[PDB]
């Protein structure tokens, strides 16, 4: 579960961090043309060269996909499964959070 | 002087058969469910604690009386089990 969640979080973080570029162009634009290369270069540069900037004729429209919410916080579920590895061996203190966060006063009792 | 007049009887009534009402947990099919639960991390964590604490209870042998013969027989059993500080 831990391994599958790290793959899912890595993938999610790229789409919420960078954004998925969309370019809408006139029906007249055909593949293998000057205009077509320009379209591919805009989308590529959005991802690779953000400082580059985008110049559009008024019948071309650039946008990023609206995901319509904040990225879900999957850290608590990942640490549930990760710390769960140590719980399954009969360790009775959290081996992933260790000393960090609000906790029980008496750590000694959980070591006992 | 008379022996028992009442026999030992099964814990059975209506759908309850020998203490169990749920068909999926009756007999040896039941045992397969409990076996599969041993693969759960929360079950294994609990059994590790419970079974550890049971064995650590400072086991020893109490004699039937303070009579030297009862002490002698208790010492034989102590020796058979190898009673010691760590159990």
């Amino acid at each position: 579960a831990k391994r599958a969640l790290i793959l899912l979080i890595n993938h999610g973080l790229e789409r919420f961090m960078i954004g998925v570029p969309t370019l809408t162009i006139p029906k007249s634009v055909r593949q293998g043309t000057k205009q077509w290369e320009a379209a591919k270069e805009i989308v590529k540069n959005f991802v690779q060269k953000p400082r580059h900037g985008i110049i559009l004729p008024d019948d071309w429209k650039f946008d990023t996909v609206d995901l319509k919410s904040a990225m879900p916080d999957a850290i608590p579920y990942l640490t549930y499964h990760d710390a769960g590895i140590a719980r399954a061996l009969g360790i009775d203190f959290n081996t992933v959070q260790l000393n960090m966060g609000v906790q029980a006063i008496n750590i000694g009792e959980f070591v006992s | 002087l008379e022996g028992a007049s009442v026999p030992v009887m099964s814990t059975s009534y209506d759908v309850v058969v020998d203490r169990e009402f749920d068909e999926l947990l009756q007999g040896k099919d039941g045992l397969l469910v409990y076996h599969k639960m041993l693969s759960d991390g929360t079950v294994k964590n609990a059994l590790n604690y419970i079974f550890g604490r049971i064995r650590s209870a400072k086991w020893y042998v109490e004699p039937a009386s303070t009579d030297p013969e009862d002490i002698a027989i208790a010492a034989f059993i102590h020796a058979q089990l190898g009673i010691d500080d760590a159990s």
